[PDB]
């Protein structure tokens, strides 16, 4: 059986949220080219999604 | 709010620049000279792709 305490204190990091990203894709692929983005359509709505 | 689309700055103006002087012409050294003929016996000159 104990005979005395003993008051500890631990520490515990947990993530709670991330970096919020965004990337254009109409700027990241095709940057001011108007035939690229022309072409990149034809793809579809992929950067909408 | 919902995500509807990209805007983008429509470019108004337009700079161009050139380099200094590409191969100027030799007017200058044949302006400011050292000898000249006379005028009975004057020289031209063939100053071309300049």
């Amino acid at each position: 059986i104990p005979t005395n305490f003993s008051i500890s204190i631990t520490t515990e990091v947990m993530p709670v949220s991330m970096a919020k990203t965004s990337v254009d894709c109409n700027m990241y692929i095709c940057g001011d080219s108007t035939e690229c983005a022309n072409l990149l359509l034809q793809y579809g709505s992929f950067c909408t999604q | 709010i919902y995500q509807t689309s990209n805007f983008r700055v429509v470019p108004s103006g337009d700079v161009v620049r050139f380099p200094n002087i590409t191969n100027l012409c030799p007017f200058g050294e044949v302006f400011n000279a050292t000898k000249f003929p006379s005028v009975y016996a004057w020289e031209r000159k063939k100053i071309s792709n300049c």
